[PDB]
């Protein structure tokens, strides 16, 4: 839930 | 090798650096009709500002901003930046950077900011890395143009100076990222060749990324 991923 | 965005940077490494260092200052007409941080958190299901589709609908702890991609634009190649400020100063930092982030001249079509009310204070994206800026190659063949790299570097440097000029206190840069000594808030990582876990080994690899070097040297 805290992931800075692009997708 | 298989050709790719990075292969192109490697083979045009010096040409790109030299062309960039000859270009005139970039200009970004900043936007004024934009939300402040409180307004951003109210985006909810859907909101719009300067062409950027906004949403704070859930799933993750961030408010997302995305402007439509040009047909002439390439595919995401992993390059991105984080902005780290004092946790307590995120709302002020957001406001200070809003004119640039929503600028019709900005090279960044997609970015996201932590909703500080959805994360615990001691969280990695709370103590720092409260903003993530995604970059993608501007040319159809997924290669970066010298013009775009210069514009992107100019843009990130404008973000740096705006925060410093506002006296924003720096945050805790994520262990995953690398940054030169002159970047007090910005940091970088490529998500195709690095993970969220720190380690001097990953930072070491990141420091050799041609994109990062073109952004800093």
């Amino acid at each position: 839930g805290e992931a800075t991923v692009y997708a | 090798e298989i050709p790719s965005t990075n292969k192109h940077l490697k083979n045009n490494f010096n040409s790109l650096h030299n062309q960039m260092r000859k270009m005139p200052v970039s200009h970004f007409k900043e936007a004024l009709d934009v939300p402040d941080y409180s307004g951003m958190r109210q985006s909810g299901f859907f909101a719009m500002s300067q062409g950027f589709q906004l949403n704070n609908h859930g799933y993750d702890v961030f408010i997302h901003a995305r402007r439509e991609s040009p047909q002439s634009q390439g595919k995401f190649a992993g390059d991105k930046f984080h902005i780290s400020v004092l946790r307590d100063m995120v709302p002020q930092a957001f406001q200070a950077l809003s004119g640039l982030l929503f600028s019709e001249d900005s090279p960044v079509d997609k970015w996201a900011v932590t909703d500080m009310e959805k994360v615990v204070q001691q969280a990695r994206v709370s103590l720092g890395a409260q903003f993530t800026l995604y970059i993608k190659p501007d040319q159809e063949n997924s290669q970066y143009s010298a013009s775009f790299l210069h514009k992107t570097r100019q843009f990130i440097e404008c973000l740096e100076s705006r925060l410093s000029e506002n006296g924003v206190i720096s945050g805790q840069c994520p262990e995953s990222d690398v940054h030169p000594e002159n970047w007090k808030y910005l940091s970088y990582r490529n998500e195709l060749r690095s993970g969220r876990d720190g380690g001097e080994m990953q930072r070491q690899a990141l420091r050799e990324e041609p994109f990062y070097r073109l952004m800093t040297e």
